[PDB]
C-alpha cells in the first residue's frame, strides 16, 4: 500500500457515514452513502485474488443500484413537495422505495443474497468494517424517518431476514458466511423494532457491534477461516475459549448475557404495540440462530478437535493481541446485563 | 431572408475549404521546392472541383465485414457537425447568437470525435480500429487541456458569449494578456483538428489511412470536407478569441476583412506546421499534454482566477 | 426555431451529398473487392478481438478531471458574487486539490502506459 | 410547436429502452449519447442552457472512455446490435406499443391529469419573471462557489478520493 | 373556495405611453430623476401590498407623470432627443457608449431649458 | 514563383469576407436599417415584445417616438 | 441516528437551501414563496401530527401552487366546454381570444 | 489594460442597469395592467358565454388564502391562440 | 542555501514548466493578499444594481437614508468614478 | 411538464429494469446505471427550472460528480475482472457461492 | 448438509486464492503487408501486438 492513500481511503470511509448521520439534507445523506461505498471498495479489493475481485464487483453493482433507487426517491420527493426532506405528507410509494433501497443497502432478506458472498472472499478485518461500520448510515436514514414508515413492509422484511439468516447460518460452515447470516438476523431485529422505537434499534445496533467486533478480532488473531480452523484453537490460543464461548452465547441471546437484552426489550416493545405473532416467530428463529452458535461452541470450546504437528512450532512462537479493544468489548458484551436500565434509553 | 443567410454562410465556407485544399497543396509544394497544381485550372483553381467530381463519381464500395448503419452515419455526422460548429461565429454578428457559444463549440467538437470513432469501429478492419483508439487517446488529452484554457480566457472575458469577446478585444488583443494560453490553445486546436505534427488518426506512415482505410470515395470526401472545415473553423475561433479584429459600430466590413486576414494567416500557419514538423507518437502527445500543458494551464487558470480579484478588473455580466 | 432550421438544413445537406455519392456512380460488387483490407493479405483475426489498451488509468483520470472541469466551469458567473473572498478561496482549493491529484498520479506512475 | 418537449421525452424514453435492451456496448454508448443529447434539449427547452450543455459534455467524455473500454475488453467476435435475436426487436416494438397504450389510457382517464392530449403543451413553463436580469440557470451553479461551499467541497473531495481509489484499484 | 375579485376594463383603461424602448432608455435617466416620488410611491405600494389590484391609481399616476415628462421633452426640444434615441435605437443593445455626443447635446438641451 | 498561391488565397479571402458582411447586411435589411437587437436576458426580451406590441404592425423594429404622444 | 453537529456548533452547512422559500441567489423567488412561507410558519413549533392536522389548509394551498392539478383541471374543463360549444355551433370566440387583438404595452 | 477596460465596462454596466431601474416602475405598472386585462377578459368569456353547466362557479379560485396568486402562463394564455401560447412559452428561449 | 539554489537552477534548466507552474501558483496565492485593490472587486460587485432598490416608508426617524436620488445622502460611487 | 416528468420516470424505470436484468455484460450493466443517472439528472434539472429553485440548482452538478466517481470505480473493477478472466462475463464471475 | 443440488461444491481455499490460469490473451496479429508505406514496398512484417 501507501500511507497517503491509506489515510485518504480510511478518512473517506469515516467521512461517509458521518456526513450521512450529521446532514439534514437528503442529497447530502446520499453523497455520504456514495462516499462510504466508493471509499470501501478499494479496501475490499486489496489482495487482488479472483474472489476479492468478484466480491468487490458484486458489492459495487448492488450498492450502486440501491443508491440510484434512493436518489430516485429523493428526486420524486423534491418534485412533490419542493423540500429536501420527507417531512410528513410525502407519497407512500416514495417512502416504500426508500425503505426497499435502504434494505438492499443494509443487506437484509430478500435482498440478503450478496452479503455472505461479499463477506466470503474478503479478509476478516474488512468483513468486520463492512458488517459493523457500513450499516450505520442506512440505519441513520431509517431512524430519521422514524414515523411515516410502512409497518407492514417493515415487519415482512424483518421476519424474512430473521428466517433466512437463521437458515443460512444453520447451513454454513465458513466463518465469514456465519457472521454474515448473523448480521442478517440482527438487522432483521433492528428493522423490526425501527417504527416503534428508534432507541431500541440503536441499542440493538450497539449491542450487535460490540458483540461482533471481538468475534472478528478473535478470528483475526489466528486467521481462522473455517469451523475446523477455529476448532484447533485449544492448541493455538487456549485462553480465548471462555470469551469465545460467552460471546457466542451472548450472540445467541441466552440469559444472563447482555445479548439477551436487545431481544428482550424489542419483544417488550412489540408486546406494548400488540405484535405477538411477529414477536413469537422472531423469537423461535432466534433460537435457531442460537443452535448454529452452539454447534460452533461445541466445535471450538467444549470438545477438543485433533491437532497437527506444526502447532508445536506455533506454541513455540509468541503472539500479540490488541489491548483496550478485545477484552473491554468482550466483557461489555457479556457481563453487562444488570446495567440494563442504563443501557436502554 | 434567413434561408438566404444560411446559404451565404454555408456556400462560401464550402468554397473556402475547397480552396483551402488548393492552398495547402500549393503552399506545401512551394515549401518543397516544387509547384502546386497549375494545369487543371488557370492557376490550379479547378483542381478541387476536379477532385470533388472524381470522388463523387467513384463507387462508395460498401464492404462485407462492416456495420453499415454506423459506416454511413459517421461521415454525414462529421460534415453536419462541422457546419453546425460554423453556425454561431460572429463576424461581428453571428447567424445564430448563443449565450453559451463556447460550450456549444466544445459539445460539437466532442460529437465530431464520436463521428471519427464510429467510423473507425464500423469499418471492421484492424487499421481502422488502431485509428479509432488513437483518436480516443488524442481527444482525452486535448479535451482536458482545451477546457481549462477556455475557462481561464473566458474568465478574463465576461460571459460565455462571443460578442462579449469582441467588446473585450475592442481596445487590445487577448494575445498580450494571455499569450501562453494562446500558444497552448494553438497546439490544442492542432490536436482537435488532427493535424500535423500530431495527426495520428489518419496516420499515413504508422497506419495506412487510419480510420479512412476502408472508406472509398464519397463518404471519404465527406470526411475530408469536415476535417478541412474544422481547420478553418479552429483558426477562425483562435482569431476571434485571441487576435481580436478591429470593431466599429458604423461599419463591420473592416471587422470582416481583419477577421479574414488573420484567419487566412493562421490557416497558412497550419500548413506551415505540416510542412515543417514530423509526427509525434500518440503516447508522446498524451505525455506532452498531461505533463507540460496541464500543470501549466492549471497554474495559469489559478492565476486568472486571482487576477481580476486583486486588480479589481472583474468583467461585467453582460 | 432558427437554430433548429440550420441544424436540419446541414443534416439534409450531408444526407443529400451521401445519397448522390451512393446513387450516382456505377456499382460492380464482388467478394474480393469488399473483403477487409489488411495490407493485401487475408486478416488472421476478425478485428473484433480484445484490443487491451494501455492508458486505461489515464482514461479513468480523464473522467474525474472532466467532472472537475464541470465544477470549474461556472466561474464566469461565480466571480460576479458579492463575497468574492470565499469564492476565491474555494476556487484556489479546487484547483489545488486537482493539481495535487495529478501530482500524486504522476509520482505513482499512473500516466505511464503500463504494458 | 407545443408538443416539442413531449416528442423529446418520448425520444428519451426510446433511447433508455434501447439501453435497457442492452446491445453491444458500442451501441449502448450510442443510445446513451442520443439520450444525453435529447435530455440536453429537454433541459434547454425547459429553461437554462448550462445544465443541459454540462450533462451533454460530461456524457460525451464518459461514453468516449466507455467506447475505449468496450473495445479493449468488453467485446466479442460478433457484437450484437439489435437483430441477432428477433426477441429483442419484438420486445422493443412491444414496449413501444405498450407506451402508446399507456399514454392513450392516461389521456382517456383524464381525472388525475398526468397526461392530457388536449392539454399537452399548455403547462410547460409555469411562471417566469418577464422583466429581470440574472435569473437563468448557471447563476445557482455559480452560487455553489459562494452559498453552497459544502456542496463544492464534498464534490471536490469525491473527485480527489476517487483519484486515489482508482489508482489503488488498478494498482495490480 | 371564494370568488376572486379583479377590476373591470373601464378601471383598467389608461392613456398608454405608446413609446418604444429605445426612446425610453434614451430618456431613462431624466425620467428617473424628474418624478421619482411617483414611481417610488408605486413601488412602495406594490411591494407592501402584493396585490396588483390595489395599486391601479398609483400606476395611472406613473403613466401620467411619464406622459407629462415626454410632453415637456416634445414641447421644449425634440430634434436632438430624436437623433439621440435613433442613435441608441441603431445598436443591438442600445449601448450608451456608442453615441455619447448626442447624449451630450440632449443633456445640454435639458440643462439650458428646464 | 511564390505569388502563384495568391489566386487561391484571394478566393479564400473573398469566401471568408462574404458570410459576415452578408449576415450584417441581411440583419439590417430584416430589422429595418438597424442591428439584430439580440436579447441575452428576459429584460431585453420583454423590451422586444413591448416594442412589437407598441408598433402595431407586429414588428419590434418599427420604432415609435414622440409622434405618438400629442 | 441524526446527529446535530450543525445545530450544536451553530454552523449551517446544508440548512439554507432546504426548501423553496430559502435564500435564492440574487433576490429571486421560487414561484410558491408565499405559500411555502405560510405553511412553514404554520407548522413551526407544533411539528408532526399537529402540523399534519391543523396546517392542512396551508399545505393544500402550497401543494396546489406547486403542482397546479386543480388549475389544470379547471382549464381543461373550460377548454372542453369551449370545444363542445364550437362543435355545437353555439359559440363564437371574441377577436382578442382568437386572432387579432388590440395590443397594449 | 484589461484592468482599466474592465473597470470602464463595470461603470457602463452600472449605467445601463440604472437606466433599467429608472424604467422599471413604468414597465411594472403596464405589466400589471395588461395581466389584469387578460384575466378580466378570460373571466368574462368564461362567465357569460362559456359556462351554463349547473354546478360551476365562475370566478372561483383554487386556493383558500383569498389573496393575490399571480397567474400562470398557461392560465393567462390558455384561452388564447396556440401561436400566442407557444410564443409565451418559447419566445425568449427560441430567439437566438 | 547552496543545495537549494543548485536544485532550483537545475530544475529551471531541465524542467522549466513545473518551476513556472509552482511560481505562478505561489504568485496567485500571494498577490490577492498584498494588493490594495482586493476590496474594490467586492465593492464593485456590491455596487452593481441587478435588482430594483425597494423604497422604504418615511417614518421620519431615519435621517441617514436620502429622500431623492439627487441628494448628498446615500452610497455615492465617486470611488468607482475615480477608480 | 407532468407528461414529461412521467416519461422521465418511465425512462428511469426502464434503465432500472436494464440494471436488474443482466445480459452477460458488466459493461452493459454500467451503461444501464449511467442511464439511470442521466434520467435522474434530467428530472432534477427540470424540477428546479420549473420551480425556479436556483438555490437548489447545484444538486444536479453534485449528482453528476458523484455518478462519474461511481462510474470510474465501476470501470476500474471491470478492468480487474477482465484481467482476472479475459471475457468480462457476470456468469463467469461466480465462484463465491461456496 | 450436502444434497443432490449442492453435492458438487468445494470448500473455499484457506488464503482465498485459487489457480484460474487461461493464458488466452490472444495477441492481435497484424501484417505490415507489401502495400504499407512504412514497409519498403516488399515486406510482410507479421506483428504480434498487445495493443
Ligand atoms: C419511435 C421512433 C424512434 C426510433 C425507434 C424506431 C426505429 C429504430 C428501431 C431500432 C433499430 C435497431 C437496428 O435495426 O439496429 C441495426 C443496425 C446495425 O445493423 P448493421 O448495420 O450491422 O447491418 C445492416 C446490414 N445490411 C444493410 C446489409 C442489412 O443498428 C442501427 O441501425 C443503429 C444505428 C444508430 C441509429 C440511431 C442514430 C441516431 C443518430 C446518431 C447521430
Ligand atoms: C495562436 C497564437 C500563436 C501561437 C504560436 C503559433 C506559432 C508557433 C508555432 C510553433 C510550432 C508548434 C508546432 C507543434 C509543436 C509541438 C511541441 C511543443 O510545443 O511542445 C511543448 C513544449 C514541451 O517541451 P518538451 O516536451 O521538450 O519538454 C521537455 C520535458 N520532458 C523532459 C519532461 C519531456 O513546451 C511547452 O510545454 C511550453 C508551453 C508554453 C510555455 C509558455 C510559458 C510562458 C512564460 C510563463 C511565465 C514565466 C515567468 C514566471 C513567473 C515570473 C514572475 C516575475
Ligand atoms: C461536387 C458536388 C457534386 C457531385 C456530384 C457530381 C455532379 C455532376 C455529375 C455529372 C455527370 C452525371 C453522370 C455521371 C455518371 C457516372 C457513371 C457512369 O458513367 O456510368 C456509366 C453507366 C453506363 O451504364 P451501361 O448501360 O453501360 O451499363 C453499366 C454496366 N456495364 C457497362 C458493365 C455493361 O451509367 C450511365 O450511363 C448512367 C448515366 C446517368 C446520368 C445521370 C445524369
Ligand atoms: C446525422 C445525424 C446527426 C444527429 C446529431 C445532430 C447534431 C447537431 C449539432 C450539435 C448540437 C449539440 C447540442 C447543441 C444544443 C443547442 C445549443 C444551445 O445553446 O441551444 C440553446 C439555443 C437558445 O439558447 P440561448 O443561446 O440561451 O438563447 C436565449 C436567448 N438568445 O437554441 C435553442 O434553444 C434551439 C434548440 C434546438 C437546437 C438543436 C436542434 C437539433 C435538431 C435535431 C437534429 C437531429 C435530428 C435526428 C436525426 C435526423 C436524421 C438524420
Ligand atoms: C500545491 C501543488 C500544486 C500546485 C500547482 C502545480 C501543479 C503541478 C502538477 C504536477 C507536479 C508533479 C511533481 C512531481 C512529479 O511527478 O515529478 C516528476 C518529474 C519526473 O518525471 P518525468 O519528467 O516524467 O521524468 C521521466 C524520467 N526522468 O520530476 C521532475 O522533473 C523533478 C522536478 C523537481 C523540481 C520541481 C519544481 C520545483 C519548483 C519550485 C519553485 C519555487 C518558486
Ligand atoms: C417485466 C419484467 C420481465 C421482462 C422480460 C423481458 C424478456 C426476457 O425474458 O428477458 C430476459 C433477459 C435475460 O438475459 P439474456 O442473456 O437475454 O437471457 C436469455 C434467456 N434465455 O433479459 C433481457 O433481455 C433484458 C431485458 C430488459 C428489458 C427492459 C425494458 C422492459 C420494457 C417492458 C416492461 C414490461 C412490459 C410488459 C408488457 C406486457 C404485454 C402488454
Amino acid at each position: 500500500m501507501n500511507p497517503i492513500t491509506l489515510a485518504i481511503i480510511y478518512f473517506t470511509i469515516f467521512l461517509g457515514p458521518v456526513i450521512t448521520m450529521s446532514s439534514t439534507n437528503l442529497m447530502l445523506m446520499w453523497v455520504g452513502l456514495e462516499f462510504s461505498l466508493l471509499a470501501i471498495i478499494p479496501m475490499l479489493i486489496n489482495k487482488k485474488n479472483p474472489r476479492s475481485t468478484e466480491a468487490a464487483t458484486k458489492y459495487f453493482v448492488t450498492q450502486a443500484t440501491a443508491s440510484m433507487i434512493i436518489l430516485l426517491a429523493i428526486v420524486l420527493n423534491y418534485k412533490q413537495l419542493g423540500t429536501w426532506m420527507f417531512q410528513q405528507q410525502t407519497n407512500g410509494l416514495i417512502l416504500n422505495m426508500t425503505l426497499m433501497a435502504l434494505s438492499m443497502k443494509l443487506g437484509l432478506a430478500p435482498f440478503h443474497f450478496w452479503l455472505p458472498e461479499v463477506t466470503q472472499g474478503i479478509p476478516l478485518h474488512m468483513g468486520l468494517i463492512l458488517l459493523t461500520w457500513q450499516k450505520i448510515a442506512p440505519l441513520s436514514i431509517l431512524i430519521q424517518i422514524y414515523p411515516l414508515l410502512n409497518s407492514t413492509i417493515i415487519l415482512m422484511l424483518a421476519i424474512t431476514s430473521i428466517f433466512m439468516g437463521a437458515w443460512g447460518g444453520l447451513n454454513q460452515t465458513q466463518m465469514r458466511k456465519i457472521m454474515a447470516y448473523s448480521s442478517i438476523a440482527h438487522m432483521g431485529w433492528m428493522l423490526a423494532i425501527l417504527p416503534y422505537n428508534p432507541s431500541l434499534t440503536l441499542l440493538n445496533l450497539m449491542i450487535y457491534i460490540i458483540l461482533t467486533a471481538p468475534m472478528f478480532m478473535a478470528l483475526m488473531l489466528n486467521n481462522s477461516m473455517t469451523i475446523n480452523s477455529i476448532s484447533l484453537l485449544w492448541n493455538k490460543t487456549p485462553a480465548m475459549l471462555t470469551m469465545i464461548s460467552l460471546m457466542l452465547l451472548s450472540l445467541g441471546g441466552l440469559p444472563p448475557l447482555t445479548g439477551f437484552l436487545p431481544k428482550w426489550i424489542i419483544i417488550t416493545e412489540l408486546m406494548k404495540n400488540n405484535c405477538l405473532i411477529m414477536a413469537t416467530l422472531m423469537a423461535m428463529m432466534a433460537l435457531l440462530n442460537l443452535f448454529f452458535y452452539t454447534r460452533l461452541i461445541y466445535s471450538t470450546s467444549l470438545t477438543m478437535f485433533p491437532t497437527n504437528n506444526n502447532s508445536k512450532m506455533m506454541t513455540h512462537q509468541t503472539k500479540t493481541k490488541p489491548n483496550l479493544m478485545f477484552s473491554t468489548l468482550a466483557i461489555m458484551s457479556t457481563m453487562t446485563l444488570p446495567l440494563a436500565p442504563q443501557l436502554i434509553t | 431572408m434567413f434561408f438566404i443567410n444560411i446559404l451565404t454562410l454555408l456556400v462560401p465556407i464550402l468554397i473556402a475549404m475547397a480552396f483551402l485544399t488548393l492552398v495547402e497543396r500549393k503552399i506545401l509544394g512551394y515549401m518543397q521546392l516544387r509547384k502546386g497544381p497549375n494545369i487543371v485550372g488557370p492557376y490550379g483553381i479547378l483542381q478541387p472541383f476536379a477532385d470533388a467530381m472524381k470522388l463523387f463519381m467513384k463507387e462508395p464500395m460498401r464492404p462485407l465485414t462492416t456495420s453499415m448503419s454506423l459506416f454511413i452515419i459517421a461521415p454525414t455526422l462529421s460534415l453536419t457537425l462541422a457546419l453546425s460548429l460554423w453556425v454561431p461565429l460572429p463576424m461581428p454578428h453571428p447567424l445564430i447568437n448563443l449565450n453559451l457559444g463556447i460550450l456549444f463549440i466544445l459539445a460539437t467538437s466532442s460529437l465530431s470525435v464520436y463521428s471519427i470513432l464510429w467510423s473507425g469501429w464500423a469499418s471492421n478492419s484492424k487499421y481502422s480500429l488502431f485509428g479509432a483508439l488513437r483518436a480516443v487517446a488524442q481527444t482525452i488529452s486535448y479535451e482536458v487541456t482545451m477546457a481549462i484554457i477556455l475557462l481561464s480566457v473566458l474568465l478574463m472575458n465576461g460571459s460565455y458569449s462571443l460578442q462579449t469577446l469582441i467588446t473585450t478585444q475592442e481596445h487590445m488583443w487577448l494575445l498580450l494578456p494571455a499569450w501562453p494560453m494562446a500558444m497552448m490553445w494553438f497546439i490544442s486546436t492542432l490536436a482537435e483538428t488532427n493535424r500535423a505534427p500530431f495527426d495520428l488518426t489518419e496516420g499515413e506512415s504508422e497506419l495506412v489511412s487510419g480510420f479512412n482505410v476502408e472508406y472509398a470515395a464519397g463518404p471519404f470526401a465527406l470526411f475530408f470536407m469536415a476535417e478541412y472545415t474544422n481547420i478553418i473553423l479552429m483558426n477562425a475561433l483562435t482569431t476571434i478569441i485571441f487576435l481580436g479584429p478591429l470593431y466599429y459600430i458604423n461599419l463591420p466590413e473592416l471587422y470582416s476583412t481583419n477577421f479574414m486576414m488573420e484567419a487566412l494567416l493562421l490557416s497558412s500557419t497550419f500548413l506551415w506546421i505540416r510542412a515543417s514538423y514530423p509526427r509525434f507518437r500518440y503516447d508522446q502527445l498524451m505525455h506532452l499534454l498531461w505533463k507540460n500543458f496541464l500543470p501549466l494551464t492549471l497554474a495559469l487558470c489559478m492565476w486568472h482566477i486571482s487576477l481580476p480579484i486583486f486588480t479589481a478588473g472583474v468583467p461585467p455580466y453582460m | 426555431m432558427n437554430l433548429y432550421t440550420v441544424i436540419f438544413i446541414n443534416i439534409l445537406l450531408s444526407l443529400t451529398l451521401i445519397l448522390v455519392a451512393f446513387w450516382l456512380p456505377q456499382m460492380n460488387l464482388y467478394s474480393e473487392k469488399a473483403n477487409p483490407y489488411e495490407c493485401g493479405f487475408d486478416p488472421t483475426s476478425s478485428a473484433r478481438l480484445p484490443f487491451s489498451m494501455k492508458f486505461f488509468l489515464v482514461a479513468i483520470t480523464f473522467l474525474l478531471f472532466d467532472l472537475e472541469i464541470a465544477l470549474l466551469l461556472p466561474l464566469p458567473w461565480a466571480i460576479q458574487t458579492i463575497k468574492t473572498s470565499t469564492m476565491m478561496i474555494m476556487a484556489f482549493i479546487l484547483v489545488t486539490i486537482l493539481s495535487l491529484g495529478l501530482a500524486y498520479e504522476w509520482t505513482q506512475k499512473g500516466l505511464e502506459w503500463t504494458e | 410547436m407545443n408538443n416539442y418537449i413531449f416528442v423529446l421525452s418520448s425520444l428519451f424514453l426510446v433511447g433508455c429502452l434501447g439501453l435497457a435492451l442492452k446491445p453491444s456496448p458500442i451501441y449502448g454508448g450510442l443510445g446513451l449519447i442520443v439520450s444525453g443529447f435529447v435530455g440536453c434539449l429537454m433541459v434547454l427547452g425547459f429553461g437554462g442552457s448550462f445544465l443541459g450543455l454540462m450533462v451533454f459534455l460530461i456524457y460525451l467524455g464518459g461514453m468516449l472512455v466507455v467506447f475505449g473500454y468496450t473495445t479493449a475488453m468488453a467485446t466479442e467476435e460478433y457484437p450484437e446490435t439489435w437483430g441477432s435475436n428477433w426477441l429483442i426487436l419484438g420486445f422493443l416494438v412491444l414496449g413501444v406499443i405498450m407506451e402508446v397504450f399507456l399514454i392513450c389510457v392516461l389521456n382517456y382517464y383524464d381525472e388525475v391529469g398526468v397526461i392530457n392530449l388536449d392539454g399537452l403543451g399548455d403547462w410547460l413553463m409555469y411562471e417566469v419573471d418577464d422583466v429581470g436580469v440574472m435569473l437563468e440557470g448557471g447563476i445557482g451553479v455559480a452560487a455553489m462557489y459562494s452559498c453552497a461551499t459544502w456542496m463544492m467541497v464534498v464534490a471536490g473531495w469525491s473527485l480527489f478520493a476517487g483519484i486515489f481509489i482508482i489508482i489503488e484499484i488498478t494498482r495490480d | 373556495p371564494g370568488i376572486v375579485e379583479l377590476p373591470t376594463l373601464e378601471e383598467l383603461k389608461v392613456e398608454e405611453v405608446k413609446v418604444s424602448s429605445a426612446v425610453l432608455k434614451a430618456a431613462a435617466h431624466h425620467y428617473g430623476a424628474q418624478c421619482d416620488k411617483t414611481n417610488k410611491e408605486f413601488m412602495l405600494c406594490r411591494w407592501e401590498e402584493k396585490d396588483p389590484r390595489r395599486c391601479l391609481k398609483e400606476g395611472k399616476l406613473v403613466n401620467g407623470c411619464a406622459l407629462n415628462f415626454f410632453r415637456q421633452i416634445k414641447s421644449h426640444c425634440a430634434e436632438p432627443f430624436t437623433e439621440y434615441w435613433t442613435c441608441l435605437d441603431y445598436s443591438n443593445m442600445q449601448l450608451f457608449r456608442h453615441c455619447r455626443q448626442q447624449q451630450a447635446k440632449f443633456d445640454q438641451c435639458v440643462l439650458d431649458k428646464l | 514563383m511564390w505569388f502563384e498561391i495568391l489566386p487561391g488565397l484571394a478566393i479564400m479571402g473573398v469566401c471568408l469576407v462574404i458570410p459576415g458582411v452578408s449576415t450584417a447586411y441581411i440583419h439590417k435589411f430584416t430589422n429595418g436599417g438597424k442591428e439584430k437587437r439580440v436579447a441575452r436576458v428576459q429584460y431585453q426580451w420583454y423590451l422586444m415584445e413591448r416594442d412589437r406590441r407598441i408598433s402595431g404592425v407586429n414588428r419590434y423594429y418599427v420604432s415609435k417616438g414622440l409622434e405618438n404622444i400629442d | 441516528p441524526f446527529l446535530d453537529i450543525q445545530k450544536k456548533l451553530g454552523i449551517s452547512l446544508d440548512r439554507h437551501f432546504m426548501f423553496l422559500s430559502a435564500e435564492q441567489p440574487y433576490k429571486n423567488a421560487a414561484r410558491c414563496h408565499a405559500f411555502e412561507k405560510e405553511w412553514i410558519e404554520c407548522a413551526h413549533g407544533i411539528g408532526g401530527t399537529r402540523a399534519k392536522k391543523e396546517c392542512k389548509i396551508e399545505f393544500d394551498d402550497f401543494e396546489e401552487c406547486l403542482l397546479r392539478y386543480k388549475t389544470m383541471r379547471r382549464m381543461h374543463d373550460i377548454k372542453k366546454q369551449r370545444e363542445k360549444l364550437m362543435k355545437e355551433g353555439k359559440y363564437t370566440p371574441p377577436p382578442h381570444h382568437s386572432g387579432r387583438e388590440e395590443p397594449r404595452p | 489594460r484589461m484592468m482599466r477596460w474592465n473597470q470602464e465596462r463595470r461603470r457602463l454596466l452600472i449605467e445601463d442597469l440604472e437606466a433599467r431601474i429608472a424604467l422599471m416602475p413604468l414597465f411594472q405598472a403596464e405589466k400589471d395592467r395588461r395581466t389584469l386585462q387578460i384575466l378580466r377578459e378570460n373571466l368574462e368569456e368564461e362567465a357569460i358565454i362559456m359556462k351554463d353547466v349547473p354546478n360551476w362557479k365562475v370566478g372561483e379560485s383554487v386556493f383558500h388564502t383569498t389573496r393575490w396568486v399571480p397567474p400562470l402562463i398557461g392560465e393567462m394564455y390558455g384561452l388564447r391562440t396556440k401561436e400566442e401560447m407557444s410564443n409565451a412559452n418559447f419566445g425568449f428561449t427560441w430567439y437566438t | 542555501a547552496g543545495r537549494i539554489s543548485a536544485f532550483l537552477k537545475n530544475a529551471w534548466a531541465k524542467e522549466p514548466v513545473l518551476v513556472v507552474s509552482f511560481s505562478v501558483w505561489g504568485l496567485a496565492i500571494i498577490m490577492p493578499m498584498i494588493s490594495p485593490y482586493t476590496k474594490y472587486a467586492s465593492m464593485i460587485n456590491k455596487a452593481t444594481p441587478y435588482n430594483y432598490p425597494v423604497p422604504v416608508r418615511d417614518d421620519g426617524n431615519m435621517p441617514d437614508v436620502p429622500s431623492h436620488p439627487q441628494d448628498p445622502l446615500g452610497p455615492s460611487l465617486d470611488w468607482l468614478k475615480n477608480l | 411538464m407532468p407528461s414529461t416528468f412521467f416519461n422521465l420516470t418511465m425512462a428511469f424505470s426502464l434503465s432500472l429494469l436494464g440494471t436488474l436484468m443482466f445480459r452477460s455484460h458488466l459493461m452493459s450493466t454500467l451503461l444501464c446505471l449511467e442511464g439511470m443517472v442521466l434520467s435522474l439528472f434530467i428530472m432534477t434539472s427540470v424540477t428546479s427550472l420549473n420551480s425556479n429553485s436556483m438555490s437548489s440548482m447545484p444538486i444536479p452538478i453534485t449528482i453528476l460528480v458523484f455518478a462519474a466517481c461511481e462510474a470510474a470505480v465501476g470501470l476500474a473493477l471491470l478492468v480487474k475482472v477482465s484481467n482476472t478472466y479475459g471475457t468480462d462475463y457476470v456468469q463467469n464471475l461466480n465462484l463465491l457461492q461456496c | 448438509y450436502p444434497s443432490k443440488e449442492t453435492a458438487h461444491w468445494k470448500p473455499p481455499p484457506w488464503n482465498d486464492v485459487d489457480i484460474l490460469k487461461e493464458k488466452a490473451v490472444t495477441n492481435m496479429t497484424l501484417n505490415f503487408g507489401p502495400q504499407h508505406p512504412a514497409a519498403h514496398g516488399v515486406l510482410r512484417l507479421v506483428l504480434e501486438l498487445s495493443g
